């Protein structure tokens, strides 16, 4: 018949190989597929969403859902801080965003920002968010950070301000601190302390290569 | 004679050596954002002349950071952790008419230099110090440092067939003047100005200096590079 | 490392086939070849479920449901004679089982097996979506049986089968241990209903109970 | 010999990849079946560089930065039984590796291996260009760590990956010593950024330290 | 199914062949191209450039730079003279040129040759560049060698004389002799001696057939 010649190569089981396989049942006819709500067809789909970022992880109340609240309500240190990469990060790294990243080794993109005042209705002051670069060093008063990137929040008008930090990729990151621009003012009836969640998803279109196994499981 | 200015820094000139055909250009995405200088940055910058007597075996400037003290280009180095430029580099010589000699002025892109006794590394300090040039030496040497003889400038290579690079030669029976224009070649479209050094000017006399008894006994090179098209990431937020 | 540019933009790797669809051994077993007539050393079952290994059964607990072929390529190695051929008999949910080495349940004509030589290219075996709803649970908030009762989180939807092997030579001078290596691989994967990561880790491989585990790393203070 | 006229008009051999699309042996390495349980001669390493051997490395040394897919095929032996079979597993530049020949890092399914058992043609793996840049680089004038630190020339974007081989026999009777050659390939190769050849003998693997050697073989006068 | 019959070389590595090899990691996709400078698309690029010949390679001048410094400033014995092959030749051997020459078996072109005069502005005088083909022997004075093809090489009018060798081939050459014709007229003011750098090259298109390994390497 045909004259053919194997190649190395031949006889051999490579792992990652997309090849025809024999079908075991090929009278067997399978169900016929229904629709299901809630289709995903790309994994960056759920870093898209956003999801609460447990900022206040310290020492002991990671256990616990004090984690996730900031606490607000001293001007001449910062109310939080932490280093702007989903990876490699005790902050970011276990956010669904920060999540679905360890699966991978190259990735590349942007990472949005939402802090949600959850203080009083009444409850009226000023927060000063500052962005330092990657290469920069992180503002130690708080008119160093005026001097860079900022946002002087208004809690008593809006009540959810949004970043969209770009530069984040990994193959020395950003700094999110915040500031007392203002105390918090309150009336006589309302609470005086009061707490901020904040979120992280992927801020417009999210880049990532590599897959390779999580480093959490054992 | 062409009195170029860029900036708030003229010079006066007397053929252009486009490094590899290409002039240097933009990169040209909102997740990475580049932001474009311009202003400054691209006026000359002098570095210290040189003098080249009969028995200097040579010179080597490392760019970018060759320029870290040098103003606005040298500033923002320090406040952007990526960039990107261009680097036209006039090499005036400005030696008499009784003076003869012959350089080779050439820019090695990722001159990556070899240690002088092997086995071990050198602190750093030895490939660059800033401004002034680090001299070539006439033989072998040791100790921890860059094996800085000439016939194996940097790179165990021949020093003849340096010239593959971007390269010119100043014949001061001919010509004075040399300028190169190295339109950032890497690997990746940005990279850090302080840990990667994306070319090496050195300057090789081939035929040595000489002169007659009552002349100067030097020659002053004089060197200046134009950061162009220099641009660097964003630091605003999206 | 040095952080670096690193300028692309593809997500063709995070698609669900690209991430699902990779073969990795789920099942490592020994059968001999003789002694014992009435013995269970002689050959090997796992059963087939995607809760094998934990690094696997963390990416199926990406999405509540999810429906895909599945095509197994075994590896079988022997120690210790003629050349050895090998059965490897995957029965459908609804099949019998063999109890021993030589029980009648081998001939069964509606349990395929390939019968694999030693010395070839190892022997692959595709099975199609057999499951009777419209796809693979990875978690069921149910009871088998009604009203309460025992066995909680296991509905037989997701049931895929098994996979018995064994030598079909009848014996042989010397002792020969066999050894396989099941490469389980999802293809044609869909996947529905998104799903958080698993946080604790595994304590068993039936159902979901855990310890409960710290949300993240710890640090100092909230500012450093 | 003598002087002929050697008359044609090609460059169909001084092109690129038909300069540097060779394959050249550039691993050989020893490793046992059996005996020490925590062992490292029972395994093969061989990070994946082009600075293995002179002959290759010379030529790779003319370029500053190309790009290339790689295509190895091993040729592995036996020496001293069952029919052995072999894994080459390798390992992405993000990834686990083993520490010894029974870890769990040779299970892992994003880390691709082959498994060649004895008697067939060689086992081929390709591996397309991985490297975060948009080129390999052959020198790097720059430090990994930034502000001048230790670690000169090397940087991470020409990462390659790791090539771990074993048996996948759990034992045997007797030693048997496996001896693997890794026949690299570029393929598919561009080229940038032209660079003279090397003059001075190499002296480690990871540098480009040199000794001063002469430019050319000396002659008596300059006109003999 | 089909009737194939394997041939003879079937299951066999024959180091030099051109087959598909099964991809070990199908789903990754490989980096954009982005364009650098200085593309090399064939080898005969890299011997088309010039680069300085060290022509005074005497037995204690060639790990200095006075190699490639032909010293200029006795009319009876030539200035210098070498063999015009860049293979088996010590003085173009290590040739940009003699070095891609030294990768085949099989070459056969034309070489152009530049001689820079590195001397004064002021210095004047006339060399007689000779050509021996190669069958033919050297001449031993400079009438015999003006019998022969030359290039009487006026310094003061131009600085750089240019030649193009042809017949350079191997799978016995030609010579590139140097005389005094005058010696170097100077003025008081400027020095005597004088130096000639010298550079090689393809001169118009090389031809080049069979790869080997290099001697150089051990």
């Amino acid at each position: 018949g045909v004259p053919v010649l194997n190649t190395p190569g031949s006889n051999q089981f490579l792992t990652s190989d997309d090849y025809q396989s024999p079908s075991a049942m090929p009278q067997f006819d399978e169900t016929p597929e229904m629709h299901i709500p809630g289709e995903v067809r790309n994994l960056m789909e759920i870093a898209e969403v956003d999801s609460v970022v447990p900022v206040n992880n310290v020492t002991g109340k990671t256990k616990s859902m004090d984690a996730y609240q900031i606490p607000v309500g001293d001007k001449t240190k910062p109310i939080f801080s932490f280093q702007m990469d989903p990876g490699y990060s005790s902050v970011l790294k276990r956010t669904l965003l920060g999540e679905m990243l360890n699966y991978y080794a190259h990735w590349s993109g942007s990472v949005k920002l939402t802090f949600l005042f959850c203080g009083s209705a009444m409850a009226t002051g000023k927060l000063l968010i500052s962005y330092s670069p990657p290469g920069a060093s992180v503002p130690t008063s708080r008119k160093d950070a005026m001097l860079g990137t900022h946002i002087v929040w208004d809690i008593g008008l809006q009540s959810s301000c949004v970043l969209c930090v770009p530069w984040i990729s990994q193959s020395s990151a950003g700094y999110i601190t915040c500031w007392y621009q203002t105390n918090i003012v309150v009336p006589p009836g309302a609470p005086t302390s009061c707490d901020v969640l904040c979120f992280a998803s992927a801020c417009n279109d999210f880049s990532v290569r590599l897959l390779r196994d999580t480093p959490f499981m054992a | 004679v062409r009195s170029m200015t860029l900036g708030n820094s003229t010079i006066t000139t007397q053929n252009v050596v486009v490094g590899y055909g290409e002039w240097p250009s933009y990169l040209s995405t909102a997740e990475d954002q580049p932001t474009q200088p311009d202003v400054a940055t691209c006026r000359f910058y002098t570095l210290e002349s040189v003098q080249w007597e009969k028995t200097s075996p040579g010179w080597w400037w490392k760019f970018p950071e060759a320029l870290k003290n040098m103003g606005l280009f040298g500033q923002n180095m320090h406040y952007h952790y990526l960039g990107r430029a261009g680097y036209t580099i006039h090499v005036q010589c400005n030696a008499s008419k009784f003076h003869q000699g012959c350089l080779l002025v050439v820019c090695v892109p990722e001159a990556e230099m070899g240690c002088a006794d092997t086995d071990t590394t050198f602190p750093a300090t030895e490939l660059t110090t800033e401004d002034t040039p680090h001299v070539f030496t006439s033989d072998s040497i040791t100790g921890k440092k860059v094996q800085a003889a000439v016939c194996n400038a940097g790179m165990g290579v021949g020093v003849g067939n340096l010239t593959i690079f971007p390269h010119q030669w100043i014949n001061l029976r001919t010509n004075n003047s040399a300028t190169i224009v190295i339109p950032y070649i890497n690997s990746v479209p940005m990279d850090n100005m302080f840990r990667h050094y994306n070319f090496t000017l050195m300057i090789i006399p081939f035929a040595p200096l000489n002169f007659t008894d009552g002349a100067t006994a030097y020659v002053p090179i004089t060197v200046t590079i134009a950061p162009m098209y220099a641009e660097y990431n964003g630091l605003r937020l999206a | 490392q040095t952080r670096h540019v690193v300028n692309f933009h593809s997500r063709s790797e995070s698609t669900i086939e690209n991430f699902m669809g990779r073969a990795a051994c789920v099942f490592m077993d020994q059968y001999k070849i003789n002694g014992e007539e009435t013995s269970t050393d002689r050959f090997a079952v796992w059963t087939i479920n995607i809760r094998e290994m934990a690094q696997l059964r963390r990416k199926c607990e990406m999405f509540t449901y999810m429906r895909f072929d599945i095509e197994m390529t075994m590896v079988i190695t022997s120690c210790q004679m003629p050349v050895l051929t090998h059965q490897i008999m995957y029965v459908p949910p609804g099949g019998p089982i063999p109890a021993k080495v030589d029980g009648y349940e081998w001939q069964t004509s509606t349990n395929p097996s390939v019968f694999w030589t030693e010395g070839n290219a190892p022997p692959r075996i595709s099975i199609p979506f057999i499951s009777v709803g419209n796809a693979y649970s990875s978690f069921y908030d149910g009871w088998s049986h009604f009203t309460q009762d025992g066995t909680y989180g296991y509905t037989t939807l997701n049931a895929m089968g098994k996979l018995y092997i064994r030598h079909v030579n009848r014996s042989s001078p010397h002792q020969i241990t066999s050894t396989i290596r099941v490469y389980f691989k999802p293809k044609h994967i869909k996947a529905w209903v998104p799903r958080p990561p698993r946080l604790c880790p595994y304590i068993n491989k039936r159902d979901v109970n855990f310890v409960v585990t710290e949300i993240t790393d710890s640090r100092t203070s909230i500012t450093d």
